[PDB]
DNA sequence: GTCCCTGTTCGGGCGCCG
DNA sequence: GGACGGCGCCCGAACAGGGACTG
């Protein structure tokens, strides 16, 4: 027996084109659908079904399995509507129980809304197309109406490790613990054994704002601290550049050297020691939308802060691949999203909605061969100003 | 016949009704070409008679086919259209020649009557109605039994139907290609010619027992075989013959159809350029207007010319060699490019000449031809070609080094055919030394629009020059381009615009803006500029200055 | 807020296919 | 002549954001 859903009220389906896919996820996409549909888990449907969600798939690393994924984004904006400790564990895994959704039937008049389309290389046929019967990978819906029978399966690992962290978002569980890694992959193994039926949170850092250390100092650089601290004090009202200023009177040359007075020496070490206090006065908030914002510093480096009013960030930190011989930035950016999603999720249990500076074109033509994740964030493109990039810089 | 296929459920939008619109008067010749087709469709059930039960009516008329010796009947359903539900459209792209392999056998065919075999939905049937007027002896009312030529539905559920009637056969026989366009169909085949024959007509036959006949006149059993627009010879494709027009006056729908084809050209002809043609519509009125063709416009027509006269052919994918991908700059922001596997060997070429962005650099269109290139091979082959570019690998290490945002290329090989594409001037990193430092800013009022832009400098000298008809960012880059006017070789120069400093630390060397074409002329005759910001109305030193100028008049 | 400037989507011509 | 659907190109209209400004 079903469960019925809805769509929000005065929304419609998704109607997202399908975009196109190489040879190899296309073959993956046509035997998985091929041993999908003799399942009874989707159906082929026609044209007079109006809805659209595209579909690819992803390659799990050293595996020779293919993952079909189904871009819900869309849907899951449409249909209708957190444990503290996790983020604190020695030790946390993700696994993908997501197949166990395919148990569960989809409420028949919602179906259709699950639509998507196969598409041909070299246009050979016209797009083939399916809609789900059962939980579908990848929907707001399936843990929510799967919720019950997943509590129930976990009750008994749960009261036997009351020291383990389980939770869920969509397709995974995050399982955590402060046990020695081989005593924890043993008891992973435990639970994988159980449901026939690797992140280490506690080392992650914030990354500050920090000013730069000098023993002779310019108008330039003078200038650039100043600014920089102009923007800071955004964040932390603390912040005061009256002195530093003091010593930019008249209309000098940018190399010449300016020797800090002790006002200005004692203005700079407080402004210092004000960026070490974390920032006041901010509360997440559950109904809004987190905002990850990343810029990219060069040579491998990346800064990111989450928010959800400006200047209010929830964290900020880096991610830092190495020397970069054969560096490929939309890739680089792609693991820095995942990352940082994961950590959300860790952490708040929502996705953020990313800022990416990248040409919307050049991310679309590239970022699903970098993909590993079954879940997909919002993002938006922004053409960022080289100013917060310099704020940020490390 | 007509195919046992299931019907298609189709229904009206809410609380919408069938059209009701008066048949026009035919020609006397379409009257008999409609009534010959109509007593025939209906002695076949295709399509039945109607009596006064049947409120709706919607117009009928016919044109000749392809086949000049056969009319078409049509109907002018563009109101039924309107009231009927929304449709997912399942053909995704048209197939290209350049992705077909080398074959031992092809045979293309085409169905007969394709859209009156397949049968509509029941209910839906009353909507069709229509009226055959007489060359009075009464006229006779009919409805349709089977897909009608002028809906909107009939071309989806037309493919989808064909899809699912070849599905059967597609799982017997995986190892046959079978192209399918709407109801034209190419197979091609591993086997000997014999063989081949013989799995043809399990596939016709295939076919008839779901309703589609195959008539001998449209099947293609010999090379060259005329598919999709383009000859398919054993070895090489062609693309049947491109006129354009030879007229003397030009109208907007004269350049519409001379882009149009020359677009058309471009995917076997190299070096294609549409620029000036295309600029010549902005902002024009409607169809009829008469464009008078710029000298530019006439020189590139005359090269498009040239190039067209010129025998040219493609070959086909060979799946077990890598794709090459070679890209040409032309001016303007233009660019061509060859797709082989052998050296002068086109499987196809293209051009990109799409503008993007109110400034830009030649290192981000090639950047953006990349991608238009890559996600096209993708679509035609499935995977992505390896390129051949006229960029320096410093350059490219260069500019994703200075560029703030995420950029990246495929494989890649520098090809040392010019116009080199390259950055043409690059802002330092430091602030230089025994160059002067000019403090530079504008003013502008919004209510009067006067403004003004000027610069101070460490070594004494000011300038204010007074702007009618002006903009804030406008001044800003007003005063960024007095300050290069009046430095030498070397300068600092400190703006407190980030608009200003945005535009002009992504280097463009092209802008829709006559002032920064103006600013990056400048700034590629300088040796060094480095270009500061700072905060503005924060009183620092200098901006303090040139603020306090800037704004005598304007605020 | 308003104004300015920039980017994106979408509809309307034309090309091509059936 | 003229009806339909697909894809392509190009351009302009109607949006959407973000940065500077006024007293
Ligand atoms: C060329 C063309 C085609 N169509 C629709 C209708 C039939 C299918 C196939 O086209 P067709 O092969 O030329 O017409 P068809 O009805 O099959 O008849 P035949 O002449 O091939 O026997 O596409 C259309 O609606 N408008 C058009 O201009
Ligand atoms: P649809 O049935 O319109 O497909 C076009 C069909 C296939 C080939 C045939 N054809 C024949 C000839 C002689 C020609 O010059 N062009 C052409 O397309 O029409
Ligand atoms: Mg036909
Ligand atoms: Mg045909
Ligand atoms: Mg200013």
């Amino acid at each position: 027996e079903t469960v019925p859903v809805k769509l929000k009220p005065g929304m419609d389906g998704p109607k997202v084109k399908q975009w196109p896919l190489t040879e190899e996820k296309i073959k993956a996409l046509v035997e998985i659908c091929t041993e999908m549909e003799k399942e009874g888990k989707i159906s082929k449907i026609g044209p007079e079904n109006p809805y659209n969600t595209p579909v690819f798939a992803i390659k799990k690393k050293d595996s020779t399995k293919w993952r079909k994924l189904v871009d819900f984004r869309e849907l899951n904006k449409r249909t209708q509507d957190h444990p503290a400790g996790l983020k604190k564990k020695k030790s946390v895994t993700v696994l993908d129980v997501g197949d166990a959704y395919f148990s569960v039937p989809l409420d028949e008049d919602f179906r259709k809304y699950t639509a998507f389309t196969i598409p041909s290389i070299n246009n050979e046929t016209p797009g083939i197309r399916y809609q789900y019967n059962v939980l579908p990978q990848g929907w707001k819906g399936s843990p929510a109406i799967f919720q019950s029978s997943m509590t129930k399966i976990l009750e008994p690992f749960r009261k036997q490790n009351p020291d383990i962290v389980i939770y869920q978002y969509m397709d995974d569980l995050y399982v955590g613990s402060d046990l020695e890694i081989g005593q924890h992959r043993t008891k992973i193994e435990e639970l994988r054994q159980h449901l026939l039926r690797e992140l280490h949170p506690d080392k992650w850092t914030v990354q500050p704002i920090v000013l730069p250390e000098k023993d002779s100092w310019t108008v330039n650089d003078i200038q650039k601290l100043v600014g920089k601290l102009n923007w800071a004090s955004q964040i932390y009202p603390g912040i005061k550049v009256r002195q530093l200023s003091k010593l930019l009177r008249g209309t000098k040359a940018l190399t010449e050297v300016i020797p800090l007075t002790e006002e200005a020496e004692l203005e700079l070490a407080e402004n210092r020691e004000i960026l070490k206090e974390p920032v006041h006065g901010v509360y997440y908030d559950p109904s809004k939308d987190l905002i990850a914002e990343i810029q990219k510093q060069g040579q491998g480096q990346w800064t990111y802060q989450i928010y959800q009013e400006p200047f209010k960030n929830l964290k900020t930190g880096k991610y830092a691949r190495m020397r970069g011989a054969h560096t490929n930035d939309v890739k680089q950016l792609t693991e820095a999203v995942q990352k940082i999603t994961t950590e959300s999720i860790v952490i708040w249990g929502k996705t953020p909605k990313f800022k990416l500076p990248i040409q919307k074109e050049t991310w679309e033509t590239w970022w699903t061969e970098y993909w590993q994740a079954t879940w997909i964030p919002e993002w938006e493109f922004v053409n960022t100003p080289p100013l917060v990039k310099l704020w940020y810089q490390l | 016949p007509i195919s046992p296929i299931e019907t298609v459920p189709v229904k009206l939008k809410p609380g919408m009704d069938g059209p009701k619109v008066k048949q026009w008067p035919l020609t006397e010749e379409k009257i008999k070409a409609l009534v010959e087709i109509c007593t025939e469709m209906e002695k076949e059930g295709k399509i039945s008679k109607i009596g006064p039960e049947n409120p709706y009516n919607t117009p009928v008329f016919a044109i000749k086919k392809k086949d000049s010796t056969k009319w078409r009947k049509l109907v002018d359903f563009r109101e039924l259209n309107k009231r009927t539900q929304d449709f997912w459209e399942v053909q995704l792209g048209i197939p290209h020649p350049a992705g077909l392999k080398k074959k031992k056998s092809v045979t293309v065919l085409d169905v007969g009557d394709a859209y009156f075999s397949v049968p509509l939905d029941e209910d839906f049937r009353k909507y069709t109605a229509f009226t055959i007027p007489s060359i009075n002896t009464p006229g006779i009312r009919y409805q349709y039994n089977v897909l009608p030529q002028g809906w909107k539905g009939s071309p989806a559920i037309f493919q989808s139907s064909m899809t699912k009637i070849l599905e059967p056969f597609r799982k017997q026989n995986p190892d046959i290609v079978i192209y399918q366009y709407m109801d034209d169909l190419y197979v091609g085949s591993d086997l000997e010619i014999g063989q081949h024959r013989t799995k043809i007509e399990e596939l016709r036959q295939h076919l008839l027992r779901w309703g589609l006949t195959t008539p001998d006149k449209k099947h293609q059993k010999e090379p060259p075989f005329l598919w999709m627009g383009y000859e398919l010879h054993p070895d090489k494709w062609t693309v049947q013959p491109i006129v354009l027009p030879e007229k003397d006056s030009w109208t907007v729908n004269d350049i519409c159809k001379l882009v149009g084809k020359l677009n058309w050209a471009s995917q076997i002809y190299p070096g294609i350029k549409v620029r000036q043609l295309s600029k010549l519509l902005r902002g024009t009125k409607a169809l009829t207007e008469v464009i008078p063709l710029t000298e530019e416009a006439e020189l590139e027509l005359a090269e498009n010319r040239e190039i067209l006269k010129e025998p040219v052919h493609g070959v086909y994918y060979d799946p077990s060699k890598d794709l090459i991908a070679e890209i040409q700059k032309q001016g303007q922001g233009q660019w061509t490019y060859q797709i082989y596997q052998e050296p002068f060997k086109n499987l196809k070429t293209g051009k990109y000449a799409r503008m993007r962005g109110a400034h830009t650099n030649d290192v981000k269109q090639l950047t953006e031809a990349v991608q238009k290139i890559t996600t096209e091979s993708i679509v035609i082959w499935g995977k992505t070609p390896k390129f051949k570019l006229p960029i320096q690998k410093e350059t490219w290490e260069t500019w994703w080094t200075e560029y703030w945002q995420a950029t990246w290329i495929p494989e890649w090989e520098f090809v040392n055919t010019p116009p080199l594409v390259k950055l043409w001037y690059q802002l330092e990193k430091e602030p230089i030394v025994g160059a002067e430092t000019f403090y530079v800013d504008g003013a502008a009022n919004r209510e009067t629009k006067l403004g003004k832009a000027g610069y101070v400098t460490n070594r004494g000298r000011q300038k204010v020059v007074t702007l009618t008809d002006t903009t804030n960012q406008k001044t800003e880059l007003q005063a960024i381009y007095l300050a290069l006017q009046d430095s030498g070789l070397e300068v600092n120069i400190v703006t407190d615009s980030q608009y200003a400093l945005g535009i002009i630390q992504a280097q463009p060397d092209q802008s829709e803006s006559e002032l920064v074409n103006q600013i990056i002329e400048q700034l590629i005759k300088k040796e060094k500029v480095y270009l500061a910001w700072v905060p503005a109305h924060k009183g620092i030193g200098g901006n303090e200055q040139v603020d306090k100028l800037v704004s005598a008049g304007i605020r």
